[PDB]
Order: C-alpha cells, then structure tokens, then sequence
C-alpha cells in the first residue's frame, strides 16, 4: 500500500503552532515581571508631611517653607514632635493653628483625656475640623519667654469674616486644669467675645462670662466657675464661667442660627461669638491660630 | 502480520484531540496578551488616597486609645524618639481594642511576593478612604517595617492576634501573649510563645495534619526570616531552586517550610489544587490547621499590643 | 506545607 | 517486504511525544492563569483601575481530560 | 593875760585826727565797694546739669557726654524736655535710669497721678530714690521703631548685685493705662522675675504673677488680674496681676529679711526678687536702667 | 568894751568835745577796717549749697501740687518749650497751697542794689539747705529773672500775694487776681488790678500818708522797671543824681518814687531815720502803708498763681 | 594897741566852720555804719561765712548832741 | 519816700 505517507505530514503543523506558544509565553513571562516591577507601588497620599522641623509654625515658616499644609514641630520643654497644620500666608508668617471648624461632622462633646490630647485629624488641603489638644496648646504657648497671640478667625453663612487677636495668649499646665489666660485684646472686627458679653440678664455677665483666667471644662471634668458642669449642659469642652460668653465647639447647626427649642433641655450652645453675631447664631467656619507676638500681628513686619 | 489497519483508525481521532487542545491555547493566550497589554495601561496612572492624620498620637496603639482613640482608623504613632514616626493600621473594636495591626490581607490588592528589601522597610497600603469621608477607616493590606516590628516587640512585653475567615464567613484565630522579633542583625528571628485561642498552634505546634519529623519541621517559633531574595529557611539544600520563600512567594519566618503561609499568594474563592501553584507546591495565606495545605484565606490579619 | 527528606 | 508488519508502529513516535508535551504546555499555562490572575489584583494597591477578569479553571481540567484520555496508545 | 596863746595850739590835733579820719573813710568806702562786687555771688549749687540735650541717654553719650549726672532729653513723639539722672559707663553707653532705690526713706504709697508724673527727686551722685514717671518712660520707649532694653539691677544687705535684662521693654500710653510689654528676657543672674515665679500656692502663680502685658495700678487706679488693688494691699505702684511677683516698690525695710506680722494687715510686698531672693527678702538697692537694643 | 576874757572859758571846752568826738571817730573808724578787711577774707571761699532737684515737674507751681507737689521745696519748672528750665521755690501752703515765689527777703542775706541786668537775669539764692536734709526746703531771698517773670504772666491770668511782717510777728499782705509784666522791650511795665487782703493798695492807690498830687504820684501800676543802671521812674529830671533807683537802692517799678519799696535795703531792727539812709532819703524794704516810710520789713516775699 | 576889745572874737573863727565840719563828719560817718553792716550781710548769701557785729547808733546820736549843744554863743 | 515839685 503505502500511500498514507501523507498524515503524517500534518505534524509539522503541531509542532509549528507549539512552538510558537511556547516561544510565545517566554516573551510573556518575560513581559509580566516587566509589569510586577512597573505596576507594583503604594498607593499615592494626597496628604504629605513636610520637614524642617523647628519649635512651632512660625519658626518652620522661620526656616524656609512657604506651603499651607502640616508640618512637625518640637516644643523645648515637652518632647516628642506631632502634626500641626501650619498656614504661612507668605508674608513671612507661619500661624500654627490648633482648632479648626467647617464640615461640622467631627463632634466636640469629647471627655477631659479626649481634649488633653485632641482629637479628629489634621489636613493638607486645610479642610477638616479638629482641636489639636490642650496638652500640645500649652508646650506651644508656653516654650520661651516669648509671649504669644491669638486670632479666632470666623465667618458666617453670609461669607463675611471677622478677626479677633489677643495678646501673651497662652494656657497653663494640665495641674492647672489648662486654664487659659492673656493679657489685653488688640485688635479684632469681630468683638471681644473673651471680655464677657452682657447679653442683657441680671447686672451679671459682663462679670460673669469673660474667659480671662478660666480653667478647662468637660462633659466628665468641671472646672469652671459654676457648679453645674457645662460641658453637660452645652455639649463640649471649654474654659467656661457662666458660661460660655462665645465658646466655639458647640454643636454645628447646619444653617447658623437656631432657637432655644432645638435643645432637648432647652439651652444654647454651638460656635457663638456674641461682641459679634447674636447668642442665638452659630457659625458656618471657625479658626484658632496663635503666633508669638514678636511676629507681624500688632508687632511689626 | 496485517496489524497496520489501525494507522487510518487510531492517529486520526488523535489529529483531532491536538487540533482542539492546541487551538484552544492559541486563542487562550491572545486573550491573556490583550489583558496584560491593557492592565499594563493602567498602572501608568497610580492609585489616590488621602489620608488625613489624627491628631491624637503616641507609641502604640495601646496608648493611642487610652487618650481618646475610640474609632479605628489609622493613626500615626511614634514608638521611639530616635525613629521617625510612621503611618499605622490600628484597630479599635476587636477584643477590647487597641490592637496594631502589622499585616493583613483581604483582597490581594498587593503582592506580598517582595524581595527582602521590601520586607526590611515595609510595603502596602496602610489604609484607604471611607467611601467619600475625609479620614481613612478602612485598612488596606501591608507590612510594616521589619525593623519596626522587632523595635516595637524588643521594648516591652507583646502579645499577638491573629484572626481569619475563610469564604463561608465562619471566623477563628490566634493568641500569644509572648511575640518578639530581633532585628536584622539576627535574622529577624521569631520567638513566640503563650498559645490560645482556637484555630491552631501551627507557629509552635507545628501543622496538625502531619506526624513527627514531618510536623516537627514546621515550627515556624525560633525560625528566621526568608524572602526569595534571601534564604534562611529551616530547609538545608544546595539547589537554589529549593527555597521556602520562592516555593510559596512571600516573606515568612519560615522552615522547610510551614504550617501556615501568610503573605502569601491571595487565592480567589479559596480552594485551589497543586497544578495551579506558582511552582507548584501550596503557596498562599493558607493555616492549614484550620482549613488545610489546599485553603486560601480570605481575610488573614495580625496585630500586636503591649502585654501586662 | 512540609518537605520529604 | 518492508510493508506488511513495519509501517504502523516506527512512524506513532512523532505524535506520542508531541502528545506528552502538550500536556506540560496545559499544566505550565494553567499555572499561569493563575498567576496572571493574582498579579493582576496585586495592581488595586497601585494601579488606578483594576481589570477584573475571570480564570475559567473549568474549561482546563476540562481539557487535561482528553489528554488524559488518549494515553498508552501503542 | 595874753599868756593863754598855748590852748590854741591844741588845735592842729584835732583837725589832724580829723584829717586821718576823713582820709581813712574814703579809703574804706573805696574797699567797700570790693567787698560788695567781690561778696556778691549766689552761692555754688553742687547739682549741675549738663547740655547736649537728646532722644534719651544713650543719644548723650552719642553726642560725647563721658560724666555721669543729670541731662535733658526731649522724645520726637513728644517735647517739653526733663530732668533725667543718666548712668555714663565711659564704655560708650549712656543708661537712663527711671527708677532707683537705697536710702530707703521717700515711700511709694503714691496715687496714680503721683506715679505719672513720678515723685522724688534725682541726683548728680545717683545716690537718691525716685520714679521718673509713667508719662516720661513712656514717651522714652515709644519714639521710634528702634527696640528698647532694661536692667533691672538689684543688690542684697551682703553686698552681691545682680541684674536683669529685657528686650523691646516699652510702656504704653496712659489711655492704655501705661501697659508694660516686651518680647522676651535677654540674660540676668538674677533670674526672670517678669515670667510668673510659681512660689508654692495653687498651680496658678505662674500663669498669675506675670507682668508682660499688664497695666499699672495704684493705691486709686485698680487696672489688674485682681478685683483686688493690689497697691492698697501692698503700699505702691506697678503693673500687678496676682499680684506681684517681683515689683520693687514696696516697703524698704530696714536691713533686708521680714517676716508675714511685719504688715498692718497681714500680706507681703516691698523690694522683692522672686527669682533671686525669697518672698520674704527686701532689698538693700535697686535700679532700672533703659537703652536701647541695639546697645548690646 | 571888755569882752575879751570870754575866750579861755568858752573856746576850751569846745576843744574838748572835738577831742572826745574826733578821736572816737578814729578808732570807730580803725574798728570797722578790721571788719572789712576780714569779711573780705571770707568771700574767699563762696557758701556751698546742694539741692536734689525733685522729679516731679511742670510749668508753674499750681501744675506741680496737682500733681502730686505736698512738700514746699524748691522745683524745677518750664512754663514755656522755647525756654530753659530753671530752679524756683514752690510755697506750698500758704493760702491753698500752689504759690510761686517770684521775689522774697528775710536776712538781707543778698544785696538787691543791682544793676538792670541783673534783676533782668535773676539773683538770689533760690533755696537753700534744710538743717541736714538733702533736699531745700528752706528759702534764701531772690528774684527771678524778670524776662521770666513777664513771660510768667502774660501767658495766662495771673494773681499775686504780697505777704510781709515787721519785727513784732505781725503779718499782712496783698493780693491781686491781676498782674502782668510786660517783655523787656517794653521797660518791664506791670498792671495791677483787682486788689484784695489787708495791708494797703499801695500799688494802684498810692500811698496813705499823702493826699493829691502827693499821693497820685506813688502809684507803682503802669510803670516802668528802674535801676541805678537804667533810669524809667516818673521822676522827670536832669540831675542824674536824682533818680528812685539810685535813692532807695535797688531795683523795682519806681514812679517818683514808691509807696511800697521792695528789693529795698533790708535794715535791721525795723525802725531808721533819714540820717542813715545810703543818700538819705527812704531806702529799704518798707510798705509805709501799713507801717510807715521809717521800717522796713523782716520778711518780704511776692508769689504768682492762675486766676481760674 | 590893738589889744583891748579886738582879739576875742577874731580867732574864734578857724574852730567855728571846724565845728561844723565834725558834724558833717558824723553823719557822714554814721551812715558808713549802716551801709557796711548791710553790705556785710549779702556776704550770706556768697562768702562762706558772714562776720558777726553790733552797730551802734547810741553812741552816735549820743555824740551828736554833744556836737549839737555846742553850737552858737561865741 | 516821694519827690514833690
Ligand atoms: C512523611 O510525609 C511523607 C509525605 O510527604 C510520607 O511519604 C511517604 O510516601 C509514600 C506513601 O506512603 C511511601 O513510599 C514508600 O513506601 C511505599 C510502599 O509501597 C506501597 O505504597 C502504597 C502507598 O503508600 C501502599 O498502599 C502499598 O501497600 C505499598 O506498601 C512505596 O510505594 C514507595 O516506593 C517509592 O519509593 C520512592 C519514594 O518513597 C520513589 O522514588 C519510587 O518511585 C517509588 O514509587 C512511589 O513513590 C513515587 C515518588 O515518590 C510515586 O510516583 C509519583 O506519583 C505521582 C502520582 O500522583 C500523586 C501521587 O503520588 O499519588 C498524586 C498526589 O496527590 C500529588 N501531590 C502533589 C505533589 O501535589 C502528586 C502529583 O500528581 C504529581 O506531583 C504530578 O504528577 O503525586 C506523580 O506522578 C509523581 O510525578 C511520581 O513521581 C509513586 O506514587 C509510588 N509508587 C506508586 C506507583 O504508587 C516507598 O518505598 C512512604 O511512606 C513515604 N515516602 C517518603 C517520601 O519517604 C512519609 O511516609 C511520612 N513519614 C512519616 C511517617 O513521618
Ligand atoms: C505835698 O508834698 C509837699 C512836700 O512833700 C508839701 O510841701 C510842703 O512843704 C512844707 C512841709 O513841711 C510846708 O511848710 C509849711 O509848714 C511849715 C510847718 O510849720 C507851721 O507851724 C508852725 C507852728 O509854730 C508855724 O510857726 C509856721 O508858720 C507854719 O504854719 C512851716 O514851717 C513853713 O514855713 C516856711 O515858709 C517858707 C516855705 O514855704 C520858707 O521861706 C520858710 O523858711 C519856712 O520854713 C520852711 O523852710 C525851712 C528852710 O528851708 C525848713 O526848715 C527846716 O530845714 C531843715 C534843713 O536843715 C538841714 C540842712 O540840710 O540844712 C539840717 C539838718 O541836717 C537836718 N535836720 C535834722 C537833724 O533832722 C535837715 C534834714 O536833712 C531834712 O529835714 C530832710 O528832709 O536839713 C530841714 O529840711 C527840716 O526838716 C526843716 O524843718 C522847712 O522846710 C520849713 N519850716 C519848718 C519848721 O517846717 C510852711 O508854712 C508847706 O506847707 C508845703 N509846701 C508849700 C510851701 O507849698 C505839701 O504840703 C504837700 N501838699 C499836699 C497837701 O498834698
Ligand atoms: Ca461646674
Ligand atoms: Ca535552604
Ligand atoms: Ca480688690
Ligand atoms: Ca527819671
């Protein structure tokens, strides 16, 4: 017979198309470790922190930087640096703020411990609430001879803003229970709440509410200069009195401006500022700096 | 002498099988070119998160939530005022909570076959947003520094969780109320003791499904570190292909080599047989103790804290 | 996983 | 005379072997599958998207069946 | 009879004796008035000031002046020169000293007008307590953006000073209530009394007894972290808050050293240094000096 | 006639008195070379005298007790910021308290028979020591210079009081809530109004002792300032003899001549006659309207104040 | 011859205008006292030290009258 | 002390 000689010619096809998988899975191999190695990083954070550490913002802003974002910082006296959202408006200032509110999801009706050493988080962009902590606030106000200052910056849900700074700004040791105490108030369009506003009860208040030598206050920890805890009442933490005569870590009413109704009890409470808006309206943004008074702020340039 | 017949019968139905089987493959990997071709065009654009860092901070988390730590998002912390501080998963919920968590896995979302290297500075995403909201709540798979884990365990008591779940839900882990990783210079060695819980001594009870010198030798407690980059596995052998961590690719203390693998290959669904593993042994975060040689996890996670 | 001698 | 008994088994070598290296070219691709697969997921912690896909580990077995199936033939 | 002619010649010694007398009294009147251009002189005044009136001491030395007395100095901002006993070092600088205490006897329990237009009286010596006053230290420091400095110098009944440097030391205007403030504490091994010293009472003091940024109170003019006026409490003036914790114009007692019964009431004040001698330590000699920063 | 015999008897004792007259003369006369001749000798060494100028300061005295000025010593005042400022001596107390000395006397302790300058200038001892205290509260006699003392005035209403005492303790004065001295280039003229207190207007009425044109000539108000050196008297003449200033030695608003002569030449005792005046007229301190031409005071003094 | 009732009278004249002269004398003389002693006195206020003494007017008025009850008769 | 005419 001998003619099926053919099939076996067909072979070559195998073994043709075999090798080209095989030769093909080599150069495919060979393209996946290229992909392990160029396809194989964390993930890129948005949020970055800076170096040049120094003694607080205004000495990073003292050694260079020029960015509005966090930064670390190394008070003398305590050890141990941590995050501090700084804000150098180029000028050649550097503020190195320790309370910050916009959003109004971060709460503040936090216990005593909680506000020693702060709470929610800190952002480059500049936009999350948060308390750095009075534990830091002190070191910070308090390294050197160096007095500092203050500016409770605000707005409202109109867009306006107003200012408020307050010299030798600073806050005792947590043995004082981080009472708070400067020295007069400079300038500010936006009142000297810290003075104690007498809304209009009792001859009271103006002798009453001022927050000038005030101790810290929280919803387990009362320090004030009433019996009845404020922090409970209100709903935060503080250097109450009376209490509050423009405390600002009430809660955030969505809208500024609320009634006594609002309450479960009856109160009010939320970031108020009464030498400017009424006791009755919260605000939509706050801020705290706090420089040392050599800077620019009623000092120089 | 007529047997040749079965030359028109028999080779042909066999054209047919090759001719099936290997066009099939030709079109299978065409499929693959374009998906790594394409996949390749992603990574040219990386990943985004923005993770805002807490204020509250200290050296553990174990102290972190002692001053107000409640919710478990990841937290930035500082166990040594001679190391820089670094980012950090720490979990606040899970028995008692407080617990800092020094890998986990879940989804695969990245490759624990790293060199030493990667091992030795740590890898991974430390945690992701939480769906729209502004700090990062939700983990992310990774390993921290290696001399951090052996810094942080060398300065003080430790303990060590390990809690899993396979694809059913069903949950189990591990307890040792005695974790200590040295430091480079030695190995990263890895003594462990004070067992509990349940699911399966297998880091010094060795596996369950195997008897004497084959148990004994899976032990990873006292073992040392070993990456397919460097090899100090238990497994004495002059082959370099012979090698605990190429075998099952990832960084573990491992030892001819383990009786559980984490960091490993993040199998999907779960099961898997030999003829699929990388080189075809049974690598990926597998206890075997609780599952087998043959079970990838689906969420493998392991956290320290102080002891007392 | 363990290794055969 | 070299036709009567001869011709039928000398020439079955060529396919026999070729049969046996299909089988590693499945087992080698099926390991690949898998590894593909794996890395791809490795790019979620680095690459802007991530290309789900499935691995049919079905239509293989599926296949290694037919190899299996045409052994010792000879 | 005519033998009388002798008495006559009597005659020539008198009109002799006369002559001599009318001689002599021209030549006296001639010396009188010698006398009167000689002895004719208001008597010398050992107090004497000096010209090359200035901004402030130091422009004094600026301007020569070596001696150390009293000069006239007249402020851009304002004008009306005064008496100011300056402190010439010969190195080349000239201090300006405001405030300075020894003797012990010139008090302080003054209201606070008193205090603004000082009290005492200053000396070429330097050996004599006085108060410039709060207007003039004022005026001093303000004119300029050029920083100013002070040396709170001090001196125990041993005979070992010490003293006490502060940078941008300057005072406010009277509407401000006269405010004293600086930037910080230069060197002083006397210690940094204007911080807070903490004695031992309440973990206040420190954030209590501070003086940087305060105002000045008086036995009338209660300005202070204190309802209470603390002059009244204590016998002078200063820039209170808990209230002292180092003001130096308390009571001046005798030989240094007295005790809680010493006071009519019951509470402590006088010379003190907190950072330097006990509560209870009054000093022996006091001074605050005043140049400008960029003197050292 | 025999008349002759008169001539021994009379004649001698004539030659006695001359004798016991003359010869007393000469060694009254050697008696007062010694004197002058040793008083000399101390001007040798001129009186020293220290005085701490007080801190507090201001324009006149009113400003300084209004500002804390209870003790009477002497201060430093500057009425005017394109003037020196200068010594002065503050009587506070005396009526009110506030009083600005502008002349005074009580020893004779200082010569006012000065030139015109002078007394434009200012002499005197504005104070002196206060027996060991280092500070002057004791006065001196004096008088401001008179450039000062119209600059005083004619800035603001002004008043005076003229107190004065003779050598029994009795004491009296003046006042006028008007007076002013004009500048020197006008003869220092002084217009005094509004008279009050007990003593005598003898400084706009004349003198008492006189009537008509004997009085009306002694009026002192709208005069000009006189001395030896420079003559502005009413007193029109030629001699140049004739002139107040060189009679009464001394410097003051002359009008042929006075009513009141201070800055005259203080006498002791109080009383005088004619025979001892230095020209032999009525020298000497004397207000006459309350005493009389023959006394001059103990204790002479003027001082200025506001109006208000 | 002259002798007789001439001589009393024309001698007397060289002591009468004498007479006189003494007194202008005095008075001239008394005032030297006052003058002095006033000047003595503005030495306080200059030399160191200021010479105490009396002044006598007594005596002076006292011999004046002398010189006053001795005037015309010859 | 006055001057007649
Ligand atoms: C510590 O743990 C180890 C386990 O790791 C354990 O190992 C033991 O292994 C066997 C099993 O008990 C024993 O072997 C010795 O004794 C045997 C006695 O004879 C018979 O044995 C059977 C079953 O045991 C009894 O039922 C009978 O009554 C009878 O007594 C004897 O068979 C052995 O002879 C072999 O000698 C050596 C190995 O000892 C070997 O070189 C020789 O070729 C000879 O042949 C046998 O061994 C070879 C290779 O080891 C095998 O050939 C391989 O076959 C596989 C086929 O597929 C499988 C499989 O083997 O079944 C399926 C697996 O599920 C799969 N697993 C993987 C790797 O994922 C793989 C997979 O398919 C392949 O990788 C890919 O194809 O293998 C495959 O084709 C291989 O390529 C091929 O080489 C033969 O199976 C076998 N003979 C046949 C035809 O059956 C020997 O004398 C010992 O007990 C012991 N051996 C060792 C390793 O020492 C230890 O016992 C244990 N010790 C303790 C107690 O601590
Ligand atoms: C405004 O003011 C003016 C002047 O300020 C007033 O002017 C008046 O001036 C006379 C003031 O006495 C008035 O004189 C009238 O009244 C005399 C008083 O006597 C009356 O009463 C007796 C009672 O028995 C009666 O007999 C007599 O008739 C009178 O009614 C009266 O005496 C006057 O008479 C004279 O008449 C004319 C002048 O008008 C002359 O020609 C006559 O001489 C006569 O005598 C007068 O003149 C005498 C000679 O000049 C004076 O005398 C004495 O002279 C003395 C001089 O001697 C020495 C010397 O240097 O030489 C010696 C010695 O050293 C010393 N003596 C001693 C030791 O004390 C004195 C001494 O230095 C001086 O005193 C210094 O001042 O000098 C000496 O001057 C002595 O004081 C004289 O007494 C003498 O002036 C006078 N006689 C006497 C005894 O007084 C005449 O009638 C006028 O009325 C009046 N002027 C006239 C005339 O207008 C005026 O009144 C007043 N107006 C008003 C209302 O505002
Ligand atoms: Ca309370
Ligand atoms: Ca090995
Ligand atoms: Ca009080
Ligand atoms: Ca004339």
């Amino acid at each position: 017979e001998a003619s099926i000689l053919t099939h076996d010619s067909s072979i070559r096809y195998l073994q043709e198309i075999y090798n080209s998988n095989n030769q093909k899975i080599v150069n495919l191999k060979e393209k996946v470790a290229q992909l392990e190695a160029q396809c194989q990083e964390p993930c890129k954070d948005t949020v970055q922190i800076h170096d040049i550490t120094g003694k607080d913002c205004q000495d990073i802003a003292n050694k260079g930087a020029k960015q509005s974002g966090l930064y670390f910082i190394k008070p003398l006296k305590a050890n141990q640096q941590f995050l501090v959202y700084c804000e150098i408006d180029g000028s050649g200032n550097g503020w190195t703020v320790f309370q910050k509110r916009l959003d109004g999801s971060v709460d503040f009706k936090k216990n005593w411990i909680q506000y020693k050493e702060g709470f929610g988080h800190l952002s480059p962009t500049g936009t999350t609430e948060f308390w750095l902590g009075n534990e830091k606030i002190h070191l910070i106000s308090t390294q050197s001879a160096i007095p500092y200052a203050l500016r409770v910056e605000l707005e409202d849900w109109n867009g306006r803003t107003s200012t408020a700074d307050y010299a030798m700004f600073k806050v005792g040791p947590e043995a004082d229970k981080y009472r708070l105490t400067y020295a007069y108030f400079a300038g500010g369009d936006a009142g000297d709440a810290f003075d104690g506003f007498d809304f209009g009860d009792d001859p009271s208040d103006k002798f009453f509410t001022s927050h000038n030598g005030m101790q810290f206050s929280t919803w387990d920890n009362d320090n004030d200069k009433f019996e009845g805890n404020c922090a409970e009442q209100d709903g935060s933490g503080w250097w109450m009195n009376k209490c509050h005569a423009g405390h600002l870590n009430g809660v955030y009413y969505q809208g500024g401006t609320y009634s006594k109704a609002s309450t479960p009890n009856g109160y009010d409470n939320g970031i108020i500022w009464a030498t400017w808006k009424t006791r009755w309206y919260s605000m939509k943004k706050t801020t705290m700096k706090i420089i040392p008074f050599n800077r620019l702020t009623i000092g120089e340039g | 002498l007529y047997i040749d017949e079965t030359v028109n019968s028999n080779i042909p139905t066999n054209l047919r099988v090759l001719r099936s089987i290997l066009e099939n493959l030709r079109s299978k990997i065409q499929k693959l070119e374009s998906d790594v071709s394409a996949q390749m065009e992603y990574c040219r654009t990386p990943c985004t998160v923005s993770c805002n860092i807490p204020v509250v901070s200290g050296k553990e988390c174990e102290e972190i939530i002692r001053k107000g730590g409640e919710t478990s998002e990841m937290y930035l912390i500082q166990p040594d005022s001679s190391v820089k501080p670094y980012r950090v998963y720490c979990d606040m919920n899970t028995e008692n909570g407080g617990w800092t968590v020094i890998q986990n896995r879940q989804d695969g979302s990245v490759d624990f076959g790293r060199k030493w290297d990667p091992y030795k500075q740590g890898f991974g995403n430390v945690a992701t947003n939480t769906d729209g909201k502004n700090y990062c709540g939700l983990p992310g798979e990774y390993w921290l520094g290696n001399d951090k884990i052996s810094q942080l365990t060398r300065m003080g008591p430790t303990e060590l969780l390990i809690e899993m779940e396979d694809w059913k839900g069903d949950k189990v882990k591990a307890h040792y109320g005695g974790f200590t990783v040295q430091n480079e210079a030695n190995k990263y060695q890895i003594s462990v003791n004070k067992y509990r819980g349940t699911a399966g001594n297998a880091l010094m009870d060795g596996a369950s499904q195997l008897m004497g010198e084959n148990r004994t030798m899976t032990i990873h407690n006292g073992m040392f570190f070993s990456t397919y980059d460097r090899d100090n596995d238990g497994w004495l052998t002059s082959d370099p292909r012979k090698q605990c961590s190429k075998e099952d690719g990832g960084g573990w203390w491992y030892n001819r080599c383990h009786a559980a693998n984490p960091n490993g290959r993040y199998y999907w669904g779960g099961q898997y047989t030999w003829d699929m593993a990388k080189h075809g042994t049974d690598d990926g975060v597998v206890w075997m103790n609780w599952k087998g040689s043959w079970y990838s996890m689906r969420k493998m996670s392991m956290k320290i804290r102080p002891f007392f | 996983g363990h290794r055969p001698y | 005379i070299e036709v009567l008994k001869r011709k039928v088994i000398e020439k079955v070598q060529h396919i026999q072997l070729l049969q046996k290296n299909v089988r590693a070219q499945l087992v080698d691709m099926k390991r690949l599958e898998v590894d593909i697969d794996i890395k791809i997921r490795s790019c979620r912690g680095s690459c802007s998207r991530a290309l789900a896909r499935e691995v049919d580990l079905k239509d293989y077995e599926d296949q290694q069946k037919q190899l299996e199936q045409v052994i010792a033939k000879d």
